[PDB]
């Protein structure tokens, strides 16, 4: 496998999101 | 941490004679929210030498 | 009840009934959440599933 | 009395701070702090399912 | 023993720290100490009750 | 709207059940397991962090003047304040289940 | 002796001898095919997938 | 800190909130058994 | 006393069956007792409404 | 408060800021200290300072 | 320092005390 | 036989008859 089959296909390429997207902070106090 | 990793401790089943599955050591660790880099260090160097057991 | 006493809520599992969740009554997570939505979502828009 | 009334004797036992002890001994006897088990391969090397 | 056993150089047995802050919900009273071990001495915290 | 107390205008509540629903998404018996298996390991812990991440204090203010809080610790890794000032009658008192007062 | 040598499961003795804890340096990096599979409990090689209910 | 403001009659109270670093991270090894650890650098808890 | 305190609550009847997978490795035995629900406290809760 | 995850004991150096005490809600310090002072100690004499 | 402190003139180290 | 005593540690730790008689 290669993860592309659990992604959308626009056609032949998959749909796959940009690598560095996992990941989140949002933090403040005001 | 992928360096030095907790060992994946197997699961016995015996009725089939096989492994059942493995998990990692979540039972056998020493916390070290309470030392400092002096003795992080010492933790460190043992996890890696029992890796290499 | 959020960061209260007594009235404590757990997530433990059956393996060793070692609560997961702690409060300390020094965080606000009323206050909290409602920062979240407001710099997340447009709170302007009322919303009925909850309040 | 010579006018008795048969009998039905029950036994009992009473422990009133005890707590009931079953060491992970082979041979269940205290040998030191650890045992004859624990350190052994199958109950160290492997992950067993309590019940 | 006469030499390198006790000090005789003016220090005190005992001890009394006050808190530098207290906070008492009506379920708790929590008190807040810094101990500071001398210079040279040393203690064991088989002392150091609560009084 | 008002400030009045709902205790002594005799409102009150009565729950008649609660009930816990939770939403599983049908994915895949086999990409689940896998997902499981590589979520189960100590490398890909889960993280999360407070919104608001502080340690709220409340001191107390009487209707003049100013104040003076806070004694010592280490301040590693501080990330700043924010003030702001309540009136007592309408901050309650979150330590306890109830607030008599 | 038996008549054959008895072909089929591990007993306890050589379970542990053989399956020691596994330390896996670089965890799950690469193709989902490559991945260390029978670390999950639910898991049959044979028509390789996860044997559910 | 010194605060001054200016005078209510109402009794008051200040809200001074130290922002700090308050994270959580889970980790689940085997199936319904489930470690969480704590982290307020800052102002310690655990 | 060095252990692992766990609480099983009891319904007034019959038996009960503790206990998932482990490693159990250094492990020194088990020691067991019956105590009563209305007297032991709750553990992690700095107070116990009930 | 020994066992409690809300209010405990923080005994650490002053600007080690890392707590050198952890409590796990599983650990029974008070038992403990019960069965220490019954084994090391003849408890059939009342001292009068700690009950 | 002189070998330690003196001695009252005319296992040591250690405790194995568990099981509850 | 030293492998048998119970050990204190690295080192195993280590009054062979009786003399217990008298009418009184």
């Amino acid at each position: 496998y290669n993860y592309a089959a659990l992604a959308p296909r626009q056609g032949s390429r998959p749909m796959l999101s940009q690598w560095s997207g996992i990941g989140t902070h949002e933090m403040h106090g005001g | 941490s992928k360096e030095i990793p907790t060992p994946y401790v197997w699961t016995f089943q015996p009725q089939m004679g096989a492994a059942a599955g493995a998990s990692q050591d979540y039972s056998t660790r020493m916390n070290w929210f309470s030392a400092g880099p002096d003795m992080i260090h010492d933790v460190n160097n043992i996890r890696d030498a029992q890796n290499r057991i | 009840y959020y960061n209260s006493g007594g009235n404590l809520g757990v997530l433990a599992g059956q393996s060793s009934q070692l609560n997961a969740v702690v409060d300390l009554q020094d965080r606000n997570t009323e206050l909290s959440y409602q920062m979240l939505l407001a710099n997340t979502t447009d709170r302007s828009r009322y919303f009925s599933m909850w309040n | 009395d010579p006018r008795h009334a048969l009998r039905d004797p029950e036994r009992k036992f009473l422990c009133d701070r005890t707590l009931w002890r079953i060491p992970f001994s082979s041979n269940f006897m205290s040998m030191g702090s650890l045992t004859d088990l624990g350190q052994n391969l199958l109950y160290a090397n492997a992950a067993h399912a309590l019940d | 023993p006469t030499h390198d056993v006790t000090t005789e150089r003016s220090q005190r047995l005992q001890l009394r720290f006050v808190p530098v802050d207290r906070e008492d919900t009506q379920y708790s009273y929590k008190t807040r100490f810094q101990l500071a071990v001398g210079d040279n001495r040393v203690l064991d915290m088989a002392s150091t009750y609560f009084d | 709207t008002l400030g009045n107390d709902l205790r002594v205008d005799g409102a009150t509540v009565n729950i008649t059940s609660v009930n816990l629903y939770a939403s599983f998404f049908p994915m895949s018996h086999n990409t689940a397991s896998t997902l499981e298996a590589m979520l189960r390991n100590d490398t890909n812990d889960q993280s999360f962090n407070d919104y608001l991440s502080a340690a709220n204090m409340l001191y107390p203010i009487p209707p003049n003047a100013t104040q003076l809080p806070i004694p010592s610790r280490n301040w590693a890794a501080f990330r700043g304040w924010s003030l702001t000032r309540l009136k007592q009658r309408e901050t309650p008192a979150l330590g306890s289940p109830f607030d008599p007062y | 002796l038996p008549s054959r040598p008895r072909h089929g499961g591990i007993g306890s003795r050589q379970f542990v001898e053989e399956f020691v804890p596994a330390v896996y340096l670089n965890p799950y990096s690469g193709p989902p095919d490559s991945y260390p599979d029978q670390f999950i409990r639910h898991y049959n090689v044979y028509s390789n997938s996860v044997s559910g209910y | 800190m010194t605060f001054e403001m200016d005078p209510i009659n109402e009794p008051t109270l200040l809200y001074v909130l130290f922002e700090v670093f308050d994270v959580a991270r889970v980790h689940q090894p085997h199936r319904g058994v489930i470690e969480v650890v704590y982290l307020r650098t800052p102002f310690s808890a655990g």
